[PDB]
């Protein structure tokens, strides 16, 4: 059966600092996108009619590393590569020219204004065009079904890649994610942190998380996800337990909180303690007599 | 959030053959699919199925958050036949008895699927109809075929004297739109009054099942969630703990909120020749010409989709899907 | 609305020249219609003129002429805010 | 006796010796008949007493039957005293006593169906004779009664649904 595999890749130029400064040089990301490339014509190789699909998320901006978006664009050839003169599988040797072109392009964006655009993460975007894309490619592959699943890459770094700004769009795209039965295995590349919306989008995705500190080995984590992702999921899996969170967090003060309040039919987040005046997340007036019964309790 | 109060007519009437093979197995089915979907959107709310046969109000299913319940009870109902005569008096007044209950915090919905053209009810029933509006009880009717004054009365009535939800269904698609309908909340103008509700937990999970535990069954289990008041191991579902009465809720709270805070921007349609931008989609890929009818008149023009919020293109398939799912637009993440 | 309109400037032409008219108005949207266009025709020439002298059939059409009548007094006193010499006397039956 | 005993619950039937409270307990049985989600079979003759002409809701009956056409006594000294007079005046002989004053009585039961634009309505006709008279806005299809029956079970959704279509 052909198996779909969009993996999304992260870059950041801080995750390149972090990984050249923390431990001298524990490998630059191109040997990450290297064994990535074993990886992805592991998955070719795994099964005829195997599509891929490698889509970046740049600090201003998305930008799909391949899905046949070069040859659209020319539409409307060579880098001299090693691993071009390594043969065997055409479609992969063009994959790995699109991702270097790519990463080429990548490295003529860089300047300080992209510097000065790099408070936010880019992963929503990311994650909301990965489904649609599976979705629409999933209507156009009518004839014989695809085993849809996305990877996530998660490039944890410094600036401030994980924020309240994204959480809601992720738990988004894992709802809408848990309607497309579609997994999310999530390899968490970075230093030694723990996102608890990634553990949320793994335990509900029913899918898969690689906490991976510092930098390691790389197709030892792309080999122990790559034959978890394309399977029909006969064994019961080998995620990073301890993932269980209470799922939800107080906006207006931040902090994990244990019991809350609805906002007023707005239904927000909020924490017991706070007074009420107006629900403290917009302007609608507070119920008197159920403060006056919180404030006895 | 809402407890909806089913009530299915189950009476002679039903037995005739409109729908395939009669009405009554395609309303109990389509119950099926309506429970199925509201509580899919619709984790943290209320159920309660009442029929009408042979002249009475018969409640099947208790007011409860668990959907099975609902399943077995409407499975129950097409292994007989339904006989007897409506009830919309006797209906509603259980109805009202099941709707007292519920917090004021708490909205009221009584969704009655109303097959036959004639009732027979004990009493006046715009007194009931008073007592509906004087407790504030939102009351939507799916009647078959010709329309009822009644019908008309109790709709407008419960409804701040609007008339919009006395819905007539025409055929079995009809049906399955109206069920869809009542998935979907209702944010009313309402009539300015406060609100607020306090102390919801959030469960931890226990994962132990060596010695097994239940506090709501004292039966076996795989594992259970964990009440942060009264510390019990209950079966596990995002509503009330019945050990000190407080919420369970976690992520699909947030789910739900954000679904009824979806703004679902529709991407304005701009010609190609309006535009100057070459094809493309920014969730996929899109070279397909849109427009394509006539010669060079319409195949040079296409259409193009426009989400202003970024000033990016899409194509109509991305548009009707992040409509359905997903947040609106990639383009809006990044700055 | 223009198609009432059209039995208005009827009875108008009809009121200003013939003597008598055959006018055949629709079932159901032809009551209120020579109710106004009657009081109108006597306010443009001059309050007190010509009256009405309404003819039915029945008692339930009487009864409908005056409460119709009276839609008449309160439209035009809830329109100008002056007070006229108000008209309207019912003569039913004598038990 | 089925229709009075599943749909109608009971029937209004004018007595032949029409009385002023028998009629007004029958149209206010009606009311709260139709106000009550129950309805009621009128049987009057259009040339009884009471025409009546108070509608624009839906307590008034939704659908109208007529017994074939109007017909006045015939084999009377009157009618045949009018009708050597008429005959003498204005030669209308044996054409207009036949089709004026059934048109009218007809008539008197049309003006009953039509009650505004925002109110629907039917009205069956019977007899082929019809056709030979006219009817306030003349635009009538003919067909069959067993017909007719799906054609108003249709017109009974069409009416409900073209409201806040044209609104
Ligand atoms: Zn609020
Ligand atoms: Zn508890
Ligand atoms: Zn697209
Ligand atoms: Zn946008």
């Amino acid at each position: 059966s052909p198996s779909l595999l969009t993996v999304i890749i992260e870059i950041a130029p801080k995750l390149w600092t972090t990984f050249d400064e923390e431990g001298n040089e524990k490998g630059s990301i191109i040997k990450v996108l290297e064994a990535l490339i074993v990886f992805l014509n592991a998955h070719l190789a795994f099964n005829s009619a195997n599509k891929v699909a490698v889509i970046a998320a740049y600090s201003q901006g998305i930008k799909y590393l391949y899905p046949x978006x070069x040859x659209x664009x020319x539409x409307x050839x060579x880098x001299x590569x090693x691993x071009x003169x390594x043969x065997x599988y055409r479609r992969f040797r063009n994959v790995d020219e699109t991702l270097v072109e790519e990463i080429y392009k990548l490295f003529e964006l860089e300047k300080k204004q992209i510097e000065q655009n790099s408070q936010r993460s880019t992963l929503a975007g990311a994650m909301s065009a990965g489904l649609t894309y599976v979705n629409r490619i999933s209507k156009e592959s009518v004839t014989t079904s695809l085993k849809s699943r996305l990877l996530v890459l998660t490039c944890g770094s410094g600036s401030s890649k994980d924020e309240i700004f994204q959480y809601i769009p992720i738990m988004n795209c894992i709802f809408s994610a848990t309607k497309m039965k579609c997994p999310i295995d999530v390899v968490k590349i970075g230093g030694s942190k723990e996102s608890t919306f990634l553990q949320q989008t793994t335990d509900a995705t029913n899918g898969v998380y690689l906490h991976v500190e510092s930098t390691e080995g790389l197709i030892q984590y792309l080999a122990t996800a790559m034959f978890i992702d394309p399977x029909x999921x006969x064994x019961x899996x080998x995620x990073x337990x301890x993932x269980x969170x209470x799922x939800t967090s107080c906006y207006l003060t931040g902090r994990v909180v244990a019991v809350g309040f609805i906002c007023s039919v707005c239904l927000c987040v909020l924490s017991i303690i706070p007074p009420g005046n107006k629900c403290p997340a917009c302007d609608s007036q507070f119920d008197e007599h159920v403060i006056a019964k919180l404030k006895r309790k | 959030i809402r407890s909806l109060i089913l009530t299915l007519d189950c009476s002679e009437a039903m037995l005739e053959k409109d729908l395939r093979p009669n009405r009554h197995a395609m309303i109990i089915q389509y119950a099926i699919d309506f429970v199925h979907e509201f509580f899919d959107q619709n984790p943290i709310s209320q159920m309660g199925i009442i029929i009408m046969r042979n002249g009475l109000a018969q409640l099947v299913s208790q007011v409860s958050g668990n959907p099975q319940d609902h399943i077995d009870a409407l499975k129950s109902i097409r292994k007989q036949e339904p006989k007897g005569n409506p009830s919309l008096q006797n209906a509603l007044e259980m109805a009202r008895g099941l709707l007292l209950p519920v917090p004021a915090h708490c909205t009221r919905e009584v969704l009655i699927v109303f097959g036959s053209l004639s009732t027979t009810d004990p009493g006046d029933i715009h007194q009931t109809i008073d007592s509906l509006v004087s407790e504030k009880i939102r009351v939507k009717v799916l009647g078959l075929s010709a329309q009822v004054a009644i019908c008309k009365e109790l709709c407008k009535a419960t409804n701040y004297g609007d008339e919009s939800f006395y819905k007539i269904l025409l055929d079995e698609t009809h049906l399955k739109e109206l069920f869809n309908e009542a998935v979907t909340p209702x944010x009313x103008x309402x009539x300015x009054x406060x609100x607020x509700x306090x102390x919801x937990x959030x469960p931890t999970r226990i994962f132990e099942d060596t010695p097994t535990f239940c506090s709501c069954h004292s039966k076996l289990v795989y594992g259970g969630y964990f009440c942060p008041n009264c510390h019990s191991k209950v079966c596990s579902l995002p509503t009330v703990c019945p050990c000190c009465d407080l919420m369970l809720i976690l992520x699909x709270x947030x789910x739900x909120x954000x679904x009824x805070x979806x703004x679902x921007k529709t991407f304005a349609e701009v010609p190609t020749t309006e535009k100057f931008r070459s094809e493309d989609c920014f969730s996929c890929q899109s070279r397909f010409p849109x427009x394509x009818x006539x010669x060079x008149x319409x195949x040079x023009x296409x259409s193009r989709y426009r989400c202003e919020d970024c000033k990016q293109e899409f194509c109509v398939d991305c548009d009707v899907f992040i409509h359905e799912i997903l947040h609106n637009c990639p383009g809006c993440e990044s700055k | 609305y223009p198609e009432q309109y059209n039995y208005m400037c009827d009875i108008k032409k009809t009121l200003d020249v013939g003597g008598n008219s055959i006018l055949e108005m629709p079932s159901g949207t032809g009551k209120t219609v020579s109710l106004l266009s009657l009081t109108i025709a006597y306010q443009m020439h001059y309050p007190e003129h010509r009256k009405i002298i309404y003819c039915s059939r029945t008692m339930s059409e009487i009864e409908k002429a005056l409460v119709e009548l009276e839609n008449l007094m309160d439209y035009r006193t809830k329109e100008l805010g002056y007070q006229e010499d108000f008209r309207g006397l019912g003569l039913t039956s004598r038990k | 006796m089925g229709i009075l005993d599943e749909v109608w619950k009971h029937k209004l039937i004018l007595v032949e010796t029409p009385d002023a409270q028998e009629t007004s307990l029958a149209l206010e049985t009606y009311r709260k008949a139709c106000s009550n989600g129950r309805g009621a079979i009128l049987l009057s003759v259009a040339r009884g007493k009471v025409s009546e002409g108070i509608d624009f809701d839906h307590q008034y009956g939704r659908t109208v039957l007529m017994i074939g056409i109007p017909f006045q006594y015939t084999e009377s000294r009157i009618l045949k005293a009018r009708l050597e007079f008429m005959r003498e005046n204005y030669r209308i002989r044996e054409n207009d006593f036949l089709s004026f004053d059934a048109m009218r009585h007809a008539a008197q039961c049309l003006g009953r169906v039509l009650r505004g634009k925002d109110d629907y309505g039917v009205m069956v006709l019977a007899d082929r004779r019809f056709s030979r008279k006219r009817s306030q806005l003349p635009k009538w299809i003919a067909q069959g009664l067993s017909d007719a029956d799906l054609n108003l079970s249709t017109d009974m959704a069409i009416s409900n649904t073209k409201q806040f279509l044209r609104t």
